[PDB]
């Protein structure tokens, strides 16, 4: 089953799916072939949790059902700079405006 | 894979599959691999492209289809996004 | 053009809504007038009798969108073969984003009012322009 996601970082943030089956890793090498940052390099989270490698997505509560094409669920991704990591940062989305008064 | 870059006006790069984005005709012409739209905002933009998503997983399927959902707040300018990008 | 073929031959026929709107079934008579039916509320089906070479298109009964049955525009009941019944499931089309996003402003702002939107004067005739079963029915042909 296909899992549809968003993977973000700072103000980047990736559309792709993948595997429920599929690792953790797998994922590592996803974004390393599109931002050219190995595995090594990476955090993945969902929401505060780091996410281990050897763990499968669907493990992960990345489900079919739930990380859908018109509402995919996200991913946290952490880079290291020289010896360690940075903290996981996501940029919020800009905010609407007030709906006009004929809209409401 | 071959992968293009979307940016907002606020500076979120969204990072799409090119068969993806050439869902829309102005897309094509603006790349013919990065295009920054200076009058479309994040929450936007983010809306924009899970509609890609949904648009190639559901054509051509018999499998149910669900309703592509649009909050109240963001309706309008999603609107002249569509209309700008003819999607 | 498009009308009903006065068969005379029984078909029996399962309207199965798989979308979430309400359905409204419209039958195209022998002159060709749009006729309705009794709505079907959303995931709910009903076990109807019609007649081979008779016309059928389905609709949201309250904003009157377009929706497809059995993935295209117009159905029309065949022979029932081992005495079953034709199944015509009704689904949502994958709409373009543009007409999702006038459906969304459509429910939300009353018709009186689409002038006061703050956009180009083509969206305002866009908006006004609302699905119609006439204007479908002259478009194909
Ligand atoms: C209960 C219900 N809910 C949603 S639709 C529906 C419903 C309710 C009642 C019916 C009864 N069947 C009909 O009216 C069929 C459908 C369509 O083929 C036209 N029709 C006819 O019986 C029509 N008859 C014929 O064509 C006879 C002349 O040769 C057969 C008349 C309306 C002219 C009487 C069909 C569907």
């Amino acid at each position: 089953m296909d899992v549809f996601l968003m993977i973000r970082r700072h103000k980047t943030t990736i559309f792709t799916d993948a595997k429920e089956s599929s690792t953790v890793f797998e994922l590592k090498r996803i974004v390393e072939g599109i931002l050219k940052r190995p595995p090594d390099e990476q955090r993945l989270y969902k929401d505060d949790q780091l996410l281990d490698d050897g763990k499968t997505l669907g493990e992960c509560g990345f489900t079919s059902q739930t990380a859908r094409p018109q509402a995919p669920a996200t991913v946290g991704l952490a880079f290291r700079a020289d010896d360690t990591f940075e903290a996981l940062c996501i940029e919020p989305f800009s905010s609407p405006p007030e709906l006009p008064d004929v809209m409401k | 894979m071959m992968y293009v870059k979307l940016i907002s006006s606020d500076g979120h790069e969204f990072i799409v599959k090119r068969e993806h984005a050439l869902t829309s005709g102005t897309i094509k012409a603006m790349l013919s691999n990065e295009v920054n739209f200076r009058e479309i905002p994040s929450h936007v933009l983010s809306k924009v492209c899970m509609y890609f998503t949904y648009k190639v997983r559901y054509t051509n399927s018999s499998t149910e289809i669900p309703e592509f959902p649009i909050a109240p707040e963001i309706a309008l300018e999603l609107l002249m996004a569509a209309n700008f990008l003819d999607c | 053009v498009l009308r009903s073929v006065n068969s005379r031959e029984p078909s029996q026929v399962i309207f199965c809504n798989r979308s979430p709107r309400v359905v409204l079934p419209v039958w195209l008579n022998f002159d060709g007038e749009p006729q309705p039916y009794p709505t079907l509320p959303p995931g709910t089906g009903r076990r109807i009798h019609s007649y081979r070479g008779h016309l059928w298109l389905f609709r949201d009964a309250g904003t009157h969108d377009g929706l497809l049955v059995n993935q295209t525009e117009l159905f029309v009941p065949s022979l029932n073969v081992d005495g079953q019944p034709i199944f015509a499931n009704i689904t949502l089309p994958v709409y373009t984003l543009k007409e999702r996003c006038l459906q969304v402003v459509r429910s939300l702002v009353k018709p009186e009012n689409y002038r006061r939107l703050d956009i180009v004067r083509s969206l305002y005739e866009d908006l006004e322009d609302h699905p119609n079963v006439q204007k479908d029915l002259e478009r194909l042909t």
